[PDB]
Formats: structure tokens, C-alpha cells, sequence
């Protein structure tokens, strides 16, 4: 039963580990797209 | 915005394959509820001896 409870946190922990890690890879698209947004920005700028 | 859409989607997609999803509690709940009733009875009958 200690080994049961204790696969049971690693599997917690693993599965924990896996969603930072789609965060943090998700963060970077949505920076990546408000760059694109920011450059656009820029541009109107120079247009006005 | 339709970035944001698919990622949204991608963490539900997340949260049903990851191992310990809400599937995992259902049944883990569900089956120790049923050992634990069990094991009480037995407890109480020695308590009682």
C-alpha cells in the first residue's frame, strides 16, 4: 500500500510537470503572435 | 485570439489524457468507498468482540 501511495504522487506529479510544460510552451506562441501585432503597430505609425 | 482558442483546447485535451484525469478520482473513489464501508463493518465487529 506505501508503494501504491507513493506511484500515486509520482503520477501526480508527473502529470504536474507535463501542464507547466505546455504553459510555458504556450506562452511563447501567444508572445510570438503579439510581436507580429507590434510590428504591424509600428508600421501604422510610420503610415501616420 | 484563435491562438488562444486552440490552446484552451489543447489543455481540455490535456485534462481528459493525462493520467490522473477525473476518471481516475471517479473510480479511485468509488472502489475505496466500497473497501472502506467493508473494512468498517469488520472494524466495528471487533471492537464489539
Amino acid at each position: 500500500t506505501q508503494f501504491g501511495s507513493t506511484l500515486q504522487n509520482i503520477i501526480e506529479r508527473q502529470d504536474a510537470e507535463a501542464l507547466n510544460a505546455l504553459l510555458q510552451n504556450q506562452a511563447a506562441e501567444l508572445i510570438l503572435t503579439n510581436l507580429s501585432i507590434q510590428d504591424k503597430t509600428i508600421e501604422e505609425l510610420d503610415a501616420e | 485570439l484563435k491562438t488562444q482558442q486552440e490552446q484552451t483546447q489543447s489543455q481540455l485535451a490535456f485534462l481528459q489524457r493525462k493520467f490522473s484525469n477525473q476518471a481516475l478520482y471517479n473510480w479511485l473513489r468509488g472502489r475505496l468507498a466500497a473497501i472502506y464501508f467493508q473494512f468498517y463493518d469488520l472494524a466495528v465487529a471487533r471492537c464489539l468482540m
